[PDB]
DNA sequence: TTTATCTCCAGGCGGTATGCACTTT
DNA sequence: AAAGTGCATACCGAACAAAGATAAA
């Protein structure tokens, strides 16, 4: 069955008591709960086991005997854990051999195995050593055999990656070993501090008397708040302990896990980092709970002593990546980490959701109650009355209402006037300064000390992790190796581009290119009310945009002269995203413009041509002509490129007219240097070259269905010119609009030259995924409301027209595609009726489950400001959402296939010594190597679709969901619908190896 | 379903109630959803100047037959009173209409707020949309926009029993006292001009004219005494402190004060303003332990004006437009 | 007659008054 | 004999803001 909320909170209390090392409290609570008949039923075996282990670690035998008497009296039979704890304590106390003989003889009478004791998950290495010493008394020798390291994966797709009989050319960095070790020390200290301070990049404020007065007042308020928070924390601790001594549950051990100073510092950081509009109570609560769990994991590691083990293993591991050092046998970084001997990192038990929300709420209430401020800041001592800093206000949306903490209006003005020149970032949000830890298991990886989860999910979900941990160990090797390869790409920031961006941003901003503008340059009876409303709104959006830009630019300027790495993880489907949110290459055009590779490569014979093709692709003017025409066009506009590179702001300004600004500039800056060099074939390029794929989902449908016309339509066959379905759909829509406009309808006249590929691209893409007309209307409206050359008053009448015509253009565009989509949709629905969520396995081997469940019926926490309502993700007892599982089956499957293709390509590029990074379907590299990647890509695609993916999926679905005969009629229906798979066509995938524009 | 007058006795009783005043009977009565035209024909027999606002086109020619011979007394305009001045923007479709266009086609000029009532709208509230219609009317009235832009136009509408009871709740606390009652009794003078059993009104569904014993069965299910309620906007609604710019803060204050019904005024005031709550409650005259439910609408308006009249503190409210749309 | 509307990059209403069970004064 | 403690459901606000197209519900 499943545990109740109190049965979770009590277990969490007992487990936390072991870490906090207050066993008397746990013993008292257990005795009180066992004594009363009503609370006796709540206690389970694990609650006795936790206290028994805690007592055994100390070395008290009387208490362990008493708890064993309690558990034998209450009910149930002792399990292996109780006997393991008994042996551990008996060995601790140097018990006589006769007692050990008797205990183990009884244990054999029940009938178990001593090996399972040393394979117990809970027991650590020290506990295992102690119990081994204890058992060595009765048996003079006891041993557990070692084994060969985990076998390499044996599958059709991944065989070549893990085969030793071959030639390997694994790359290496460009840095000395000592520099790498120093960077490791810097990153370790940074993570231990848990904060970084960055010098603000905004325009400095000239000193004045008012600024100094504001700073002094701020300092005084900070000191007063610190003292008040310390006193409040002490009082709360005492009050919560008194409840424990009354035989009631509380959060005393949870609040005793960290020092008072650290909690106070975290609370002041949260107060200093509060937006002027405030935040909802539930959001502030999840944030405070999460920050406390991270600080406890880092501090536990520091106190125990794993920090030193990581330092030694890492410093020895850094020999593989450094250029100077050499490895006896080259291998994948995960393989070397395992072979070098792996320190054991024990997973941290996640707190239950109710406890997390309760702790967050308690901390937020303490923060709001403890801080107070004088009412009159400008006028000192006018009134001795003290006003709260934060206020609890309701905000009403439709019937519903929300609670919000809002700062006092004078505090915001004081902060604005003070203009502190230092921003504070959390260590998790900043890019690392040392190479990432190799992903060796789902539990450990990415950051040095902070906890990072493999599959990013909601704060309480656990089904994905248990599915990951229940699979064979060798299945996830490919995914882990791909993640490690992606995270091991050194980065750097461009200098002159950053200087130009700073010049534009600091002075006035250039909203045309993308740089926001300062609030100073802002626009300025019913009519007056409307004008003020518009002004306030516009000021709000511009302020938010400038705040985000300020954060990103400050972070970028901090790393001006450093090398940094970006770790990656994945979602539940399988697509990979970088971990640092603020600054990465997945962001806007400026983000893609500032970043560049750190390890350059010579251009070679075929580097300049690919650079020119990349420049033309970024420009966007020529996207239908072949490669020769793009190269010729790049040749034609050489003067404009050189002028833009030499004079970016004072000149002909050709680059600003590109579709992708700030990247055309960088590419021109590189191309001019390459051209002006004495030998352009011996020039080092640090600039990645993008490589995109057209109609990727349509490509995967074409591959699975093997439909000849569909394959030919999406560049999946050899051709001389690119093929685009979107352009054909746009042409058909334009023909229909021309006929309608000649007939006389006004909206046809309104939108005449605004039917481009952009407006219909997303809709045509998402039709095959089963999008409805409402979503298509919203997409077309969103596209239309940004042209700025279209009369907006027709938008509702425009999109509502276009969608229909667009859907018209699709009676019979796809047949096998829609057959496959309908089959998947019907299978998902029929599975969803029986109450079982749909699951599948990707060709790489990772398992995917789609967690859509009906809402929990009530979930509130009682309290002294408001009753927080929170969803209970983490209840497997709820019923599945048939509507959201039906709609999401195709897109998740195709995204998983895309991720598999990307991972295979990345691994086979790493084997040849390539710097491969990717964004979903865009494959970056150095300029010289692009052609090589192209080849392997096609190969992988063919292999990825050489296996019968659809047949394997059908058989797996039949095995998993039709084995149970519980509903015989519906089981027969599901068997019938799953045993009918659409037949393939007549298409030989070898032609993919020769097609030029499959990726272009 | 839509309710249309069915009998001539009703057609004359309602007409007499509408045009009861014998001194200056001339008003350009605006009648909405005429339906068959029985009420309009009765009003013409009594003598008036009707600007009919039918929603459906099918009835439009039919009314044209009744008033074809009459020259200027009756004007049929295809419009809906409850869709005037859409806030979405764009082109105004024929089913909707803009207030300026209507008051230009009718020739009505602009009348100051303190002056006499220019017009008189009559009709029935939506069958299932009383709350939304009342809230839209409240926003239009408190902001001097749309109809109430031109003046303090009287509105006389048929409403149900439950919404009327919720609209006429007092500090006597029948546990129906809420913000809608406060604003509507602060901005109007609600009176029960007449009462009618609901079965006395013909019911036409969107599908067609309702018939069959189901109509008789429906009669027992929804039997409630419909009230014809008269609303005139109050002359002294707007003051120095209460202006069309500051109505949002008053609305937020009233909504917040009813978030916790069983709470005192001082707690909400602490949650809403940085001012000394005890001093304010001393100025307004009420006691410290004053419940929100035991406050009159005039007390709420006086409290809001007293807070807004505080010169000493530069910052008065924590209300901000960022608190909306979230 | 009533409601949600392709997927992902991690989201949720807060108050009042009612019974029902059992433990505690 | 009364009274406290804690958990389950149910009905309140239906804050306005035009409109149309499809099927699970
Ligand atoms: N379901 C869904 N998938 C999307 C959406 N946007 C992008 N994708 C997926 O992302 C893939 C590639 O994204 P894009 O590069 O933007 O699309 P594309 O078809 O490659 O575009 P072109 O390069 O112009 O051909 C698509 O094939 C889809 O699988 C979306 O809104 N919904
Ligand atoms: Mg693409």
């Amino acid at each position: 069955a499943q545990l109740s909320g109190q049965q979770q909170r009590l277990l969490a209390f007992f487990k936390c008591c072991l870490l906090t090392d207050q066993l008397p409290l746990a013993h008292h609570l257990l005795v009180v709960h066992h004594g009363q008949r009503q609370k006796r039923k709540l206690l389970t075996l694990d609650m006795y086991n936790a206290v028994m282990l805690g007592w055994a670690r100390q070395g008290a035998f009387k208490e362990l005997v008493y708890v064993l008497f309690m558990v034998k009296d209450a009910g149930l039979t002792p399990d292996l854990l109780s006997y393991a704890a008994a042996l551990q304590c008996m060995g601790r106390q140097d018990q006589d051999a006769g007692t050990i003989e008797r205990c183990l003889e009884q244990m054999s009478q029940e009938g178990l195995k001593l090996q399972a004791l040393f394979t117990a998950v809970l027991l650590s290495e020290e506990d295992r050593a102690t119990v081994l010493k204890a058992v060595h008394k009765v048996k003079p020798t006891f041993s557990l055999p070692p084994q060969l390291p985990p076998p390499v994966n044996t599958s059709k797709l991944l065989r070549d990656v893990y085969a030793k009989d071959g030639r390997v050319s694994y790359p290496k960095l460009h840095l000395p070993l000592k520099t790498l070790q120093c960077l490791f020390e810097k990153q370790l200290h940074m993570e231990l501090a848990s904060r970084v301070c960055v010098v603000s990049v905004e325009k400095p404020t000239l000193p004045s008397k008012e600024v100094k007065h504001a700073r002094k007042t701020l300092k005084t308020l900070r000191d007063q708040w610190e003292k008040a928070l310390c006193r409040a924390l002490r009082e709360t601790k005492n009050r919560l302990e008194r409840e424990v001594y009354e035989g009631r549950f509380s959060l005393y051990p949870f609040l005793c896990l960290l020092d008072e100073r650290e909690v106070v510092r975290m609370l002041l950081q949260v107060l200093q980092a509060l937006p002027a509009q405030g935040e909802s109570f539930t959001t502030l609560a999840r944030e405070l709970s999460a920050r406390t769990f991270s600080r406890h994991v880092v501090q536990r590691q520091r106190v125990s002593g794993q920090v030193q083990a990581l330092q030694n293993h890492y410093r020895k591991y850094l020999c593989l990546l450094a250029s100077d050092a050499e490895v006896p046998e080259p291998c994948l970084p995960r393989q070397y980490w395992e072979e070098l001997g792996a320190p054991e990192a024990l997973r941290e038990q996640p707190w239950p959701l109710p406890v997390q929300m309760e702790l967050g709420k308690l901390l937020a209430e303490m923060l709001v109650q403890a801080t107070q401020m004088p009412c009159s800041l400008d006028k000192p001592h006018r009134s001795s009355r003290l006003v709260p800093v934060l206020y609890h206000v309701y905000s009403f949306r439709n019937v519903q209402q929300i609670g919000i903490l809002k700062p006092h209006p004078a505090y915001v003005q004081l902060l604005e006037k003070a203009a502190e020149p230092t921003l504070t970032f959390e260590a998790v949000d900043v890019p690392m300064l040392c190479p990432p830890l190799p992903w060796t298991s789902p539990h450990s990886g990415a950051f040095l000390l902070s906890p990072t989860k493999l599959m990013r999910t909601v704060e309480g979900a656990t089904q994905h992790q248990e599915l990951l941990e229940t699979c064979p160990p060798t299945a996830l090797h490919g995914a882990l190796d791909a993640l490690t390869q992606l995270g091991n790409c050194a980065w750097r920031v461009n200098g002159r581009v950053l200087d130009l961006v700073l010049q534009l941003f600091q002075a006035k901003g250039c909203p045309q290119l993308g740089v926001p503008a300062p609030p100073s340059e802002a626009p300025q009876k019913a009519e007056l009310r409307r004008e003020l409303a518009h002004c306030q709104k516009v000021a709000r959006e511009m302020h938010s945009l400038r705040a985000e830009a300020l954060y990103r630019l400050s972070l970028a300027q901090h790393l001006r002269d450093r090398v940094f790495w970006l770790p990656h993880n994945m979602d539940f489907r399988g697509r990979t995203y970088p971990c640092p949110p603020h600054f990465n290459h997945l962001g806007s055009d400026v983000a893609r413009a500032l970043l560049e590779f750190a390890q350059g490569r010579p251009l070679g014979p075929h580097g300049l041509d690919w650079l020119k093709i990349h420049l033309v692709n970024l420009t966007g003017l020529k996207k239908r002509e072949p490669l020769r025409k793009r190269l010729a066009f790049a040749e034609e506009v050489m003067d404009d490129i050189l002028d833009s590179a030499d004079q970016p702001l004072t000149g002909r300004k050709w680059w600003m007219g590109a579709e992708e600004p700030w990247q055309t500039l960088a590419c021109c800056m590189e191309v001019a240097n390459a051209v002006r060099a004495s030998d352009p074939a011996a020039y080092v390029s640090h600039l990645p070259v993008h490589q995109d794929g057209s109609c990727n989902g349509l490509q995967h449908y074409a591959a699975l269905g093997r439909d000849s016309v569909g394959a030919a339509s999406v560049n999946l066959e050899p051709s001389d010119v690119p093929q685009d379905v979107y352009s054909g759909v746009a042409a058909q829509v334009e023909v229909f609009r021309r006929q309608d406009a000649q007939r006389g309808m006004r909206v046809a006249q309104v939108l005449e030259g605004f039917i481009t590929r952009k407006v219909v691209k997303q809709t045509v893409m998402t039709v095959v995924y089963g999008v409805t007309r409402y979503g298509g209307r919203l997409q077309i409206e969103k596209r239309l409301r940004e042209l700025s050359d279209f009369p907006q008053e027709f938008v509702w009448e425009a999109s509502h027209y276009l969608v229909r015509q667009v859907f018209k253009s699709l009676q019979e565009m796809f047949s096998g595609t829609r057959a496959i989509q309908h089959w998947l949709t019907e299978s998902a629905r029929l599975i969803s009726h029986m109450g079982s969520v749909v699951e599948w396995v990707t060709p790489l081997g990772v398992p995917v489950i789609q967690p859509y469940r009906l809402d929990s019926k009530v979930k509130q926490i009682g309290g002294g400001i408001q009753s927080i309502t929170y969803t209970h993700n983490g209840d497997i007892s709820r019923k599945p959402n048939t509507r959201k599982q039906k709609n999401g089956f195709p897109p998740n499957f195709i995204h998983s296939l895309d991720s598999s293709h990307m991972m295979l390509t990345a691994l086979h590029c790493y084997r040849k010594g390539l710097t491969f990074v990717s964004v979903h379907d865009c494959y970056w590299t150095h300029a010289a190597d692009v052609s090589v990647m192209n080849q392997v890509c096609r190969e992988q695609f063919v292999r990825l679709h050489s296996e019968p993916i659809l047949q394997d999926l059908s058989r797996f679905l039949v095995k998993r969901f039709c084995s149970e005969p519980q509903k015989i009629l519906e089981a027969s229906q599901l068997k019938e619908t799953l045993q009918a798979v659409p037949k393939p066509g007549a298409f030989d995938l070898e032609q993919v190896k020769r097609s030029t524009y499959f990726f272009s | 379903f839509k309710r249309y007058v069915t009998d001539r006795r009703l057609a004359e009783t309602l007409a007499q109630i509408y045009l009861g005043k014998p001194s200056r009977p001339p008003h350009l009565l605006l009648e909405c959803n005429p339906g068959p035209g029985i009420l309009t024909q009765a009003l013409l027999e009594a003598g008036a100047k009707v600007v009919a606002l039918e929603s459906d086109k099918t009835f439009i020619p039919h009314l044209e037959s009744l008033g074809k011979n009459l020259d200027g007394k009756l004007r049929v305009i295809h419009c809906d009173f409850f869709k005037l001045d859409p806030r979405s923007g764009g082109v105004i479709k024929p089913p909707a209409m803009s207030s300026r266009g209507l008051f230009k086609n009718l020739g009505i000029e602009a009348v100051p707020w303190t002056a006499d009532i220019p017009l008189k709208v009559v009709g029935m509230f939506p069958s299932r949309g009383e709350k939304r219609a009342l809230w839209k009317l409240a926003y239009d009235l408190y902001s001097c926009t749309s109809i109430y832009k031109f003046g303090r136009i009287e509105v006389n509408m048929f409403i149900g029993e439950k919404e009327f009871q919720k609209l006429m709740a007092d500090p006597g606390n029948p546990d129906l006292y809420h913000v809608l009652s406060v604003i509507w009794q602060l901005a109007c003078e609600i009176k029960v001009l007449h009462m009618e059993p609901w079965s006395s009104f013909d019911i036409y569904t969107r599908k067609g004219p309702l018939e069959n014993p189901k109509r008789r069965e429906l009669l027992d299910q929804l039997q409630q005494k419909l009230y014809l309620i008269q609303m005139i906007p109050r002359q002294n609604l707007f003051t120095k402190n209460l202006t069309p710019m500051n109505y949002n803060i008053f609305f937020h204050l009233l909504k917040h004060c009813f978030g916790r019904r069983s709470a005192t005024v001082i707690d909400h005031l602490r949650s809403l303003t940085p001012l000394d709550a005890r001093d304010i409650l001393m100025q307004i005259g009420k006691q410290e332990d004053e419940k929100v439910v035991n406050m009159h609408p005039q007390d709420f308006k006086t409290l809001f004006e007293t807070i807004e009249r505080s010169k000493d503190c530069a910052y008065k409210w924590l209300y901000d437009e960022t608190l909306e749309d979230r």
